[PDB]
């Protein structure tokens, strides 16, 4: 078992980055309602749109919020040869509405630390760029 | 090609381990995960990866390059965002 389908707003603070086709092309997370993160092999560009509270893609018509990116902030480290400090932070133009199916995730401390073992999650459609 | 949210549980491979399934590309601004048996990432593109911390989820990772097994062979690769906190909150309070 790889893994399975998630109950529907189980993981709100997750997005599905898209563009001006209306395909889903990467993920993101919302740390707050005007602020999204992201990864920087992604290339996110301000004609990319935010789908937050969706779960599937396929039909559904759930209740989502397509937002719009107004600045995109590509950590100066990184490269696509060492692919480091592979992060990205999106300005939204129009912000989320919070809600039962969309909120935004904690961040930790630079002094933070998840030690070896210990079980997370992760969530997503399985689209990789690389 | 799953068209709903799907969703895995996979703890965090030290560094030394992470090291002998990638090499030298792995720095301290990583974070690896999988699980043995595993052969397949749910996760996308600048995914989250979020561990429990008090009671919070909280966002341990993103999901960077190698993520296509998730095995304890082959752990996908995550941006430590632990790591990358001086950097976002500087542009959170500078913009
Ligand atoms: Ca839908």
């Amino acid at each position: 078992v790889n893994g399975e389908d998630a109950i529907p707003g189980s993981w709100p603070w997750q997005v599905s980055l898209q563009d001006k086709t209306g395909f889903h092309f990467c993920g993101g997370s919302l740390i707050s309602e005007d602020w999204v993160v992201t990864a920087a092999h992604c290339g996110v560009k301000t004609s990319d749109v935010v789908v937050a509270g969706e779960f599937d893609q396929g039909s559904d018509e759930e209740n989502i919020q397509v937002l719009k990116i107004a600045q995109v902030f590509k950590n100066p480290k990184f490269n696509m040869f060492t692919v480091r400090n592979d992060i990205t932070l999106l300005k939204l133009a129009t912000p989320a509405q919070f809600s039962e199916t969309v909120s935004a995730v904690s961040l930790p401390n630079v002094d933070d630390d998840f030690p070896p073992g210990t079980v997370c999650a992760t969530t997503g459609w399985g689209k990789t760029k690389y | 090609t799953p068209e709903k949210l799907q969703q895995a549980a996979l703890p965090i491979v030290s560094e030394a381990d992470c090291k002998k399934s990638w090499g030298s590309k792995i720095t301290d601004v990583m974070t690896c995960a999988g699980a043995s048996g595993v052969d397949s990432c749910m996760g996308d593109s600048g995914g989250p990866l979020v561990c429990q911390k008090d009671g919070v989820w909280t966002l341990a990772g993103i999901v960077s390059w190698g993520s296509g097994v998730c095995s304890t062979s082959t752990p996908a690769v995550y941006s430590r965002v632990t790591a990358l906190m001086p950097w976002v909150q500087q542009i959170l309070e500078a913009n």
